């Protein structure tokens, strides 16, 4: 949640 | 012949034990074979080799991290280890994009794989780009945004602004401009324009289109949220 | 030569930060090659490591057990062979790790093993990775491998019962994965309830005794115990 | 779980 997200 | 199927099937069982370095060395003898990937063919390469790489990347930036605070006075050891760690790392993203350039990226039939092949060129040349420092650096960041642009044409012009792989590139395209392109403002202009895009064509969506798509702009949002 | 022991001690905490379990047991297998005792940090850098990595390998090798139970039972033929080839390659691997760890215990540790705790340590692994032999394990090299834990973790129980307090965690873990090698690979599920019974009676008489820092390993333990217990009777 | 315990 700290982190940003990235998809697949 | 009939060993590519043997190939794929040796790969879900690997998924199924969780062995996503031996699944990644299954998809590849598979792309190897010289054959397209299907759409679950397509999934099952990306998942191998997004693990293996997602768990040296997460252990790079605890050894960096470490790294940081030794150097405010203990020996070499930890900066030795942490370059261990990033050739393995270094060398599954030169897999990857191996694959990619001699096999995957030229024989794509149609739009959504060739797509998702130049997103996953993008992917693997910004992980290179989290390691890498000086001469590497911009001459990989600029094969990163080469790779992210051509995937963003073919994917206007083929695509819905609701596609999931659409939304995905832009996602990802998105943290390459905060993280390595250095562009907040572009980082966040591409977040809010792919999500409101998105939500305009919503409603025309299906039951099964509807979730997907949704599931991405909330990552979207999440990240703007952040930024912002 | 006794300068790059701490490097390797070292690389191994950093390794285990980064979950890289098999870089850590690679490190701590060097630093027990450099021939000098291993203290009780250096004892758990040592297990922890290889447990994960072993850990790993036994569950892959289940999954791929009982996918290939179901496909020499519901009809599948060509599934057959990229199964059974799959399961082999990661039973060599499981055996390779395990020769790994007994080759460490009898060449370095359990010869040189000062005090009677860090030797009930060794030998209790030395029944573990035997036992994970013989849950791979077949015909005659079967046989012989469950000997060799029967006989590791016998004279374990021997030190430990005439050294150690019974609420002792080495003491009680030990009994703990004795009496599962009872119930599972010697087939003496008697035995391995009254092992566990004895292990859970004799530590809970002197439970009130116990030292305040020992208090969250033993109660853990026993409740493994009373675990396996709830689970064979 | 539904298996039996062992421990380092």
């Amino acid at each position: 949640r700290t982190r940003r997200e990235t998809q697949l | 012949h009939m060993e590519r199927a043997s190939l794929i099937q040796k790969a879900k069982l690997a998924e199924q034990a969780e062995r996503y370095e031996d699944m990644a060395a299954f998809m590849k003898g598979a792309v190897e074979k010289g054959e397209e990937l299907s759409c679950e063919e397509r999934n099952l390469l990306s998942v191998a080799y997004k693990n293996v790489v997602g768990g040296q990347r997460a252990a790079w930036r605890v050894l960096s991290s470490i790294e940081q605070k030794s150097n405010e006075e203990k020996g070499p050891e930890v900066r030795e280890y942490r370059e261990k760690v990033e050739t393995e790392l270094q060398g599954v993203c030169d897999t990857v994009l191996g694959l990619l350039d001699s096999h995957l990226i030229k024989e794509a039939g149609d739009a959504e794989s060739r797509v998702f092949y130049l997103k996953m060129k993008g992917d693997y040349y910004r992980y290179l780009a989290e390691v890498a420092t000086g001469d590497d650096k911009k001459r990989i960041i600029d094969s990163a945004r080469s790779a992210y642009q051509e995937a963003m044409d073919i994917s206007a012009a083929a695509m819905p602004p609701t596609n999931p792989i659409r939304l995905g590139l832009a996602l990802n395209f998105s943290v390459f401009h905060y993280e390595i392109a250095n562009s907040p403002e572009e980082a966040i202009s591409l977040a809010k324009t792919t999500f409101d895009e998105a939500m305009a064509d919503l409603h025309t969506l299906s039951e099964d289109s509807y979730k997907d798509s949704t599931l991405i702009m909330q990552l979207l949002r999440d990240n703007l949220t952040l930024w912002t």
